[PDB]
């Protein structure tokens, strides 16, 4: 909730890979195999589908009148529901139980992006066409 | 029950060392493989070693794989760490082999044996989207930096039905703390859903195709596509469907006295014209017509070129003329006499025409494909009437499948290619009702020229009244055989290539060089026009079914094109 | 027990033609593991009265002894034939069928509830293959106890219920799937609609249908069944056996035969207050068998059945005598154009109301397999239809490709149509544009005979055909553009082989060709009443407006109007040739101009 900054990474290259004695490969999109859903990959490809930088919530804010205490609740996936019901530390022990706003101020969004990477030309197959994948960016 | 099982298949596996020493080379190439940073992770067992080995076993195994499948993997998994001695995941089990009454057509297979396993050939139609499931999933507790783990099962994991444990999705701790999903240390195993019906050559052709639906793991997800021949071998589980283990992908019978008729029949110089004249006797005259069609069934060579593009074999032959003759009666006759054909009007296809149909589904994946006509004979012949009432995506189709023999689509899901290596008879009529001589042979088509370059051989038949010809038909339809031409043009398929001479390349170089005359006449000669000339020629050397070609191969060629062009 | 070994005996003891039937059917059915056997009721009932009779009166209680009988003694047969070359046995379904009686649809009643019952109709539906159980293993979900419970023929309360206790509670039971599932299928039956009064509509059936004779039956045949009339209030049919397709009555048509002037009276009495039309009679008369019927060595056979149009204003019998001809002939159903309330010609599709399944609703294109159908309205006909009765009056076939059965079937369908790129259709594929003693000579000439031609006769039609192609081609070369095709001379020849089979008889003369060319006249009389074309057209869209705009139907409406020899039906063909030569500038000022108008 207070974070300042954007955490990222990177991966460490061929040259510091072959110096020491593999985790970053360039990658095709058939070359996925469904079980490297989790591990960092390098993929190689063209552009052809971008969209334009849309404001994504991570979480909401809500703001009371009776108690003060404004809430945040933390979205994961890409839609969610108004929590209209007070679940604050004042709430629970009252037989009132007022209304609750949103603040579009005090919460924290992300400046998301979908894209479509190709697969490259010379990297696909003997009759095969070259399928698509989604990337899914955030931040800066 | 279950010590006894796993000590007799670790008996049989101390027996036969060539699964010991195949999962030992599997360790040995996951172990170069990581040395440099995979398989996955599956023997395939031959059965004849264990009908004489056990007999028992076989049976149990034939009957009841639910109590016998389980303790020979837990042997297996028990034999990769006994026979692995570096430290630190299941192993799987496949099978080969006859299978008896087991092996049957999806037509047939009904409600008996449910528990045994199910050898099925057959075709695929479709092959759903590979979707990962999550079998095992963990979150990270950051108010004390603590990692849980919770496991998912279901009908699909196990081949015996465990107590059903509808595990909610944690979206809370038993604590009440908040948490996260920590995404990338919860494995994910992808399945699969494919459909796959009985063949059009064994199965009595004049019904309908039943399909059965297989389920996918991980491994063997990559080596599925739509169009060709494929075999599964799985166990038909009713919470009905097949557990897909093993797939494997990949017609008169001949008699020794036979085959003294075809030898018999195969030097004497009269053989052709007998055999053209005998196919159809209910349609008078047309000779030269069902030479070319007689050329036709019978096919190519398919020559596949080293480190290249593949050669057409295949021939194509277009019919014009007025529609008063036989034209839409010898598509039955070559539809009820080739040995696998199919046959479509042209015109009402639901999907978007004879290949890639609509995509659409309702299930749980949501995705699905569909086959369509072209893709499911592969070898055979397609006929179509009525070609000018074809619309220009089938077109745009056929031209692209006719000289490269392969059709590619890409759709959302689905990006990849396969064989369409047939052969078209079509049928077309004029736009203007009829067609006499001194009108221009180019205009009464009212087809493009692409598709006039695609076609091979164009027949152009005739009907302006005539009282000297036109006596004998009355009389004629007013009046060697159907089992033996099917065992002669397989048989050609099967046993004989023939290769080219230098007798037979001059004439067909003189032929080509003297007709690229017709283009200042009367027709356009094209390159692919060289190729069509070769085929013939080997067709009607593999009609008398030598071992190479001959030049009056090449000279009934020239007289099929002199009749067909001029 | 002692109905056991009675059942065994007959199984291992009945005799036909110095052979056992039941034994060898019972090995050759193992061997390939089909699980099913087929017995007779006539060869029962002359083995045993103690058996039939009560078969007849408790079938329930009986048939599932004798189905125990049966896997017994194919538990011996299996491990004597397992032993010699090369566990687990189901209950072997039986089927048995039976010819001693057909009750009709209507003989139906509150008495003989539960009892055997055979009888026949037409099957409408077959729609969803759903699952059922014949073993399965149960579980608790408190106490840890498992247990399996079994049936074998049962298959709204009825037999099969959970336990509700083994404390556990009410319902504590999980079924365990992957160790314990058999098909089964709900079917709809009709009875004969050529024989059904025409004050009420046809009412149906409910059946149920078991694992071993499951997709045995395509929707729209003669079947006959034979099962228990039972009730879930409601009857239903459970099918236990499946089969499919007076000497003064033959004294008189021998008699009636022989009589010389009996083509006159037929036609005499096909029209009782018809004024004229004596060529359409004889044609529509004519029309009923079809021709030869000849199965040549070769494979490739020739269609036997004809076509024959009604056309005119409304009146005249032209929906008066289509019920004459549906009430007389053999297999016939009376239909309309694009189909009817509630019924349809072709393959008419809908839903169900119960669980929303997709299924045929019905078909008369089905129904009418080996005879002719008859319709009325042919100019209201739907796309959809259109195409699948434009294959089968040519070819007599009808091809399905849904995604659920791709079923292609012989209609073997002759048309009576009656009507008010349509040209061609009715152009071209048409070839014309007591009564119990009659039907029963149709019945027995349909079936008996297969005549032929001699050459004595076949000449005056090679003279005839060469003299028409003579005498026309002065109408043709005259650019009148109305034909003259050899199908038509192959109707002729069916046309004399119907004229020919009338008097029983394999063979024909120059007396059933000299009233045939008579008959074949009227309808060319009746069908008679490029360079040019493309000339204007061509030169008009190449010299005159390459952008096309501007000059489209306005334009050509101005030019060929003023050139007087536009006729929209001219227009619209010499454009309709132009898209179709494709003339892709045809094809694109179709696509911009046309309704761009001008």
């Amino acid at each position: 909730l207070t974070r300042r900054y954007f955490l990222y990474f990177k991966p460490l290259s061929q040259n510091c890979a072959r110096r020491y004695r593999i985790s970053s490969k360039p990658l095709s999109v058939r070359q996925i195999k469904g079980d490297f859903l989790g591990q960092l990959i390098t993929v190689r490809g063209i552009i052809t589908r971008v969209s334009d930088v849309k404001p994504a919530v991570e979480v909401i804010a809500y703001t009371c009148d009776q108690c003060g205490y404004e809430v945040f609740q933390e979205v994961n996936s890409r839609t969610f529901t108004p929590l209209s019901e007070c679940t604050s530390e004042e709430c629970s022990q009252n037989q009132t139980k007022g209304q609750l706003f949103m603040s579009t101020r005090a919460s924290k969004f992300s400046a998301f992006q979908e894209c479509k990477i190709q697969e490259l030309s010379q990297q696909v197959p003997v009759g095969h066409i070259p399928r698509s994948l989604n990337i899914h960016v955030n931040g800066t | 029950v279950f010590g006894d099982r796993v000590r007799r298949f670790q008996e049989f596996l101390d027996t036969f060392t060539s699964y010991r020493d195949s999962v030992r080379s599997i360790q040995v190439y996951n172990s170069n493989n990581a040395a440099n940073y995979i398989l996955p992770h599956r023997i395939i067992i031959s059965l004849d070693d264990l009908r004489e080995f056990d007999r028992s076993f076989w049976s149990g195994i034939l009957v009841e794989p639910a109590y016998f499948i389980p303790p020979a993997e837990k042997a297996l998994t028990d034999l990769a760490d006994s026979m692995d001695d570096v430290p630190h995941h299941p192993w799987k089990l496949s099978f080969k082999g006859s299978f008896g009454a087991h092996a049957l057509s999806p037509r047939t297979l009904t409600a008996q044996h449910l528990n045994k396993l199910v050898s099925v050939e057959g075709i695929v139609t479709k092959t759903s989207l590979v979707r990962p499931k999550l079998i095992r999933s963990v979150h990270y507790a950051a108010k004390t930096g603590r990692f849980h783990y919770r496991d998912y099962t279901d009908a699909t994991t196990t081949l015996t039905t465990r107590i059903p444990t509808p595990a909610i999705y944690p979206t809370e701790d038993t604590e009440g703390n908040k948490l996260t999903t920590e995404y990338g240390y919860s494995t994910f195993i992808d399945h699969q859903r494919i459909t796959v019906q009985e063949m059009p050559e064994m199965a009595p052709a004049g019904q309908l195709p039943r399909s059965i639906d297989v389920i996918l793991d991980d491994d063997l997800v990559d080596k599925t596509k739509p169009g060709d021949r494929v075999n599964v071998v799985g166990v038909f589980k009713s919470l009905t469907l097949i557990l897909g283990n093993t797939v494997y992908p990949l017609r008169q019978m001949l008699t020794d006295f036979d085959i003294r008729n075809i030898n018999k029949l195969s030097k004497k110089k009269d053989i052709f014209d007998i055999l053209s004249q005998s196919l159809a006797p209910s349609i008078y005259g047309h000779d030269h017509i069902k030479k070319a069609i007689l050329l036709m069934l019978m096919g190519g060579v398919e020559k596949n070129l080293e480190n290249g593009s593949h050669l057409r074999g295949d021939i194509n032959i277009l019919m014009v003329g007025d529609p008063s003759t036989a034209k839409s009666q010898l598509l039955r006759f070559v539809l009820n006499t080739a040995s696998l054909a199919i046959a479509t009007t042209g015109r009402g296809s639901s999907g978007v025409g004879l290949t890639a149909a609509v995509t659409t589904d309702r299930e749980t994946g949501e995705r699905r494909l569909e086959a369509g006509a072209m893709v499911l004979a592969d070898r055979g012949v397609v006929c179509i009437d009525e070609f000018d009432k074809m619309t220009d995506v089938d077109r745009v189709a056929i031209h692209e499948v006719m000289e490269q023999q392969t059709v590619t689509i890409a759709k959302a899901g689905i990006h990849t290619t396969l064989n369409a290596r047939c052969s078209v008879i079509a049928a077309a009529n004029p736009v203007f009702g009829q067609y006499d001589v001194n009108r221009d042979p180019h205009q009464n088509i009212a087809l493009p020229d692409s598709l006039l370059s695609r076609f091979d051989l164009l027949f152009v038949v005739t009907d302006d009244i005539n009282e000297i010809r036109d006596r004998s038909i009355s009389e004629h339809v007013l009046r060697v055989t159907i089992p033996f031409l099917r065992k002669y043009v397989q048989y050609a398929k099967e046993r004989v290539i023939p290769q080219l001479t230098q007798e037979a390349i001059n004439v067909i170089v003189k032929n080509y060089t003297d007709l690229r005359d017709d283009n200042t006449k009367k027709s356009p000669i094209t390159a692919r026009t060289l190729e069509t000339l070769i085929r013939l020629a080997t067709a009607h050397a593999k009609v008398r079914l030598s071992k190479t070609v001959n030049k009056v191969d090449a000279k009934v060629a020239a007289n099929l094109l002199r009749f067909a062009l001029l | 027990t002692e109905i056991i070994k009675s059942f065994k005996n007959f199984i291992l003891e009945f005799r036909l033609d110095s052979q056992f039937i039941y034994r060898d059917q019972l090995r050759n059915n193992i061997l390939v593991k089909n699980y099913s056997l087929t017995v007779n009721m006539e060869h029962l009932i002359g083995y045993n009265e103690d058996i039939y009779k009560k078969l007849s009166d408790e079938p329930s209680d009986i048939i599932p002894l004798f189905e125990t009988a049966i896997t017994q003694v194919a538990k011996r047969i299996s491990i004597l034939s397992r032993a010699q070359s090369a566990n687990s046995l189901p209950t072997f379904q039986l089927i048995l069928n039976s010819n001693a009686n057909q009750i009709p649809l209507r003989d139906l009643d509150s008495e003989h509830v539960s009892k055997i019952v055979r009888l026949s109709g037409i099957i409408i539906s077959t729609s969803v293959l759903s699952s059922r159980a014949t073993y399965l293993s149960i579980m608790c979900r408190n106490c840890r106890h498992t247990t399996s419970i079994t049936i074998n023929n049962f298959n709204t309360g009825n037999t099969v219920s959970l336990p509700r206790s083994c404390n556990c509670g009410p319902d504590p039971y999980i079924i365990i799937h992957e160790s314990s599932f058999i098909d089964q299928q709900f079917l709809k039956l009709q009875e004969i609609p050529e024989l059904v009064p025409v004050g009420e509509m046809p009412r149906n059936l409910t059946m149920t249908c078991d694992r071993y004779l499951t997709n045995k039956v395509i929707p729209g045949t003669r079947v006959t069944i034979v099962g228990i009339y039972s009730i879930y209030r409601t009857p239903y049919i459970k099918i236990l056996g499946i089969q499919s397709d007076t000497e003064e009555e033959e004294e008189e048509f021998l008699q009636l035969s022989r009589n010389p002037k009996l083509y006159e009276i037929l036609t005499n009495s096909i029209a009782p207050s018809i004024f004229g039309n004596e060529d359409i009679k004889k044609a529509i008369v004519c029309l009923l068998m079809g021709g030869s019927k000849k199965i040549l060595p070769d494979g490739m056979r020739l269609r036997g059945d004809i076509n024959v149009l009604l056309l005119g204003d409304p009146g005249t019998a032209k929906s008066q005598l289509l019920k004459f001809v549906e009430k007389v002939s053999p297999i016939a159903v009376y239909t309309s154009g694009k189909g009817s309330s509630a019924a349809g010609l072709t393959a008419s599709v809908q839903r169900d109301p119960m669980t929303r399944e997709f299924y045929l609703e019905g078909g008369a294109m089905v129904l009418a397999d080996g005879g002719v159908v008859c319709i009325d309205e042919f100019d209201k006909m739907r796309d959809e239809d259109r195409v699948a009765i434009h294959e089968a009056m040519e070819q007599q076939t009808i091809s399905i490709a849904k995604a659920g059965i791709t079923t292609v079937l012989n209609s073997r369908t002759s048309v009576l149509a009656a009507a008010n790129d349509f040209q061609t259709t009715i152009l071209s594929r048409f070839d014309m544009i007591s009564i119990e003693k009659m039907k029963r000579y149709i019945t027995y000439c349909r079936l008996k005979c297969a005549p032929r031609l001699s050459p004595q006769a076949a000449e005056k039609l090679s003279s005839n055909f060469v003299t028409i192609r003579k005498q026309l081609l002065i109408n043709e070369l005259e650019s009148t553009e109305r034909p003259i095709t050899i199908r038509q001379l192959e109707a002729i020849i069916r046309i004399t082989e119907s004229l020919a089979k009338l008097e029983l008889s394999p063979i024909a003369q120059e007396r059933h060709v000299d009233e045939a060319i008579r008959l074949f006249q009227a309808s060319t009389m009746d069908a008679a009443s490029s360079l040019s074309e493309i000339r204007r057209f061509e030169q008009e869209l190449k010299r005159r407006l390459p952008i096309g705009w501007s000059t489209s139907y306005q334009t050509l409406r101005r030019e060929f109007v003023d050139t007087h020899r536009f006729s929209q039906l001219a227009l619209d063909k010499a454009l309709y040739a132009l898209e179709k030569h494709e003339t892709i500038q045809l094809r694109h000022q179709g696509q911009n101009i046309y309704r761009s108008g001008v």
